[PDB]
């Protein structure tokens, strides 16, 4: 398990500037982070033993997201991956994606979770931050929506479990993995 | 550093002959920079050497309250195990697990602040985890002739090895190199030398084999004690880099890790990079 | 350094752990301090081995100054180094005949703006109009001291139509000590205050200002550096990317500038 606390903190405080997260929340998203990534990851490395050289980029992880992430929500990822691969290939890897999610850190989580002689191009770590980021920034939207609904400032794992629920397809996700 | 590379090549070559002369004179000025610079680094491993015994007390407390030898004083106590916490907070935190008196120490202390670290994580298998939990003390101490430092780990009697201590050793020069002298940056690396794992049967997560029978290298953290070797012994330029890979883990754990063990165990040391 | 304990990578473990245990975690992080000090103390002196391999330094320093300046000719051994690494005797002997001795060329135009201009950095603070300017620049020299504890870099350009000065210079105060109200952060000199100098424009010659009169971008707004603290977040981020660039042209440029000169130094 990798820690992605200081990325999901800083994604809920764009789409929530005012509102807190406690501990049990942050660890809850740490898994879904996780948890997600390694389905993700798990279908690249094997796409890539389709590819001669066992080369990872871009495509390998589009089709992963498709085979995983449910109707519109894979549409969206789908979408916000190319955009910020647009916005790499044209500061930090990361900044040069428009991400707070972090690049390189997840480039080598993929060498390491997938191929090893073959390439692993950084366009593949900026569609996978891309994918992650918009993903945890739609639960904590949701969530954080909730909380203030409760005149609340805090995402608790109650809020989560809300947000996650009147939402089919994020609901789909977590049962699934 | 680096041939018809150099940025300013058109430049250069557009040059009148007697300005590329006088280019050429401060070439040989900046040969005489970097052995003033050689000299300093010099100086800077005899301060390092001079302060293992400035900080061998606060590391010898370290490696006690870990093994569990000695207890906290109330100074230590009253020091905020993470810092930046609300006062709610820090309360709620010594108050989220009673206190179990059947557990020694700081369990798997090393083992942590080792894995917390991003470049030493990569190296670290999930078949080395167990072995490196009886890990006591990462200890490091340079020398001046043979010029370089080595670092040790000690390791609790375990069903591993029979190994007290695994030693690592990098032998470094510290003159400009003479294949490339104007590419020095510091201390380079001459030699790696390890130890020898006096593995229990069964036990050796560094040796698999494949089928004609062949044994092969498997990834381990334990590998750091087989490092490669160099031209000195030794493709040509992948233990090459592989040498500066090593190198490089050496050097995080020598100046990073072990000055800054705590703060690595508790994961309050990242990197966004 | 992670200054919201609630982010800390490990968090969980360590809120997991039995009091005793994180009592153990707490004593760990007093003795951190205790380390942290002695750190402090091992980076003074390594500023005082700064200060005193100065005048080694400066001597190669003051022939490279001799040399761009024109002032004394290349000796035979200097000659017979070659311009660039990883060069034949062919290569090399035709880029020596590639342009024929100018007799009218003394010493070697543009060298430091060229420098200067070739580390990413520094050139993204120099702008069009500030070129023919950095033109004039016949050295950059950098010098520390103790007490205040610092150093600064001094710009020297020759006579020249945008400003009377012969010589801009920058200071930075620098903190050697850990913050005793967040030591553990530490990891060497934080710089205090940087100081910049006054230049003495000629009329209409100051790029560092434009009418829309208002500042411009300029790499001389290097020496009217952003106030810290005391004489006022966004200044402190400023401040910082004001320190990293003195510490590029001290550490990095200033000892290595014929290899940022030629560009063989990316």
């Amino acid at each position: 398990k990798e820690s992605y606390s200081v990325y999901i903190y800083r994604v809920l405080k764009q789409v929530h500037p005012d509102t807190g997260v406690s501990s049990k929340a942050m660890s809850i998203m740490n898994s879904f982070v996780n948890d997600v990534f390694e389905r993700i990851a798990a279908e690249a490395s094997r796409l890539a033993h389709y590819n001669k050289r066992s080369t990872i980029s871009s495509r390998e992880i589009q089709t992963a997201v498709r085979l995983i992430l449910p109707g519109e929500l894979a549409k969206h990822a789908v979408s916000e991956g190319t955009k910020a691969v647009t916005k790499y290939t044209s500061v930090s890897r990361s900044a040069r994606a428009g991400l707070q999610f972090p690049v390189g850190r997840i480039h080598r989580f993929l060498k390491q979770r997938t191929t090893s002689s073959g390439r692993v191009g950084a366009t593949a770590a900026v569609y996978s931050a891309a994918i992650l980021e918009y993903l945890t920034a739609e639960v904590l939207e949701l969530a954080g929506n909730a909380s203030k609904d409760l005149k609340v400032k805090r995402i608790t794992p109650r809020h989560l479990h809300l947000a996650i629920r009147g939402d089919e397809e994020l609901d789909t996700l977590i049962k699934a993995t | 550093q680096h041939g018809l590379l150099s940025t300013n090549f058109d430049m250069i070559q557009a040059l009148p002959l007697n300005v590329k002369q006088r280019v050429c004179a401060l070439k040989n000025l900046q040969m005489k920079t970097i052995q003033i610079e050689s000299d300093f680094y010099k100086r800077v491993h005899e301060l390092e050497i001079e302060f293992e015994g400035k900080f061998k007390s606060t590391f010898d407390q370290r490696k006690a309250i870990v093994a569990g030898e000695v207890e906290p004083t109330k100074e230590q106590i009253d020091t905020p195990i993470l810092e930046g916490l609300e006062g709610d907070q820090l309360a709620e935190l010594y108050k989220a697990a009673e206190a179990d008196p059947s557990a020694k120490g700081i369990k798997d202390f090393w083992l942590t602040a080792l894995r917390t670290h991003d470049l030493v994580a990569e190296a670290i298998e999930e078949h080395d985890v167990p072995i490196l939990s009886y890990l006591t003390d990462v200890t490091t101490a340079a020398s001046k002739d043979p010029a370089g430092f080595k670092i040790e780990f000690h390791f609790a009697t375990n069903p591993y090895f029979k190994n007290q201590v695994l030693t690592k050793t990098y032998l470094l020069g510290f003159d400009p190199d003479a294949e490339a002298p104007l590419q020095f940056d510091g201390p380079h690396v001459i030699r790696a030398v390890g130890d020898t794992i006096e593995w229990e049967d069964g036990k050796n997560v560094t040796k698999k084999a494949v089928k004609l029978t062949k044994t092969v290298k498997a990834d381990s953290f334990f590998n750091f004690f087989e490092p490669p070797k160099s031209k000195d012994e030794r493709d040509d330029e992948q233990a090459e880099e592989f040498l500066e890979l090593d190198y490089e883990m050496g050097q995080a754990i020598r100046d990073t890790i072990i000055p800054r063990a705590v703060l690595f165990y508790t994961g309050e040391l990242q990197s966004d990079d």
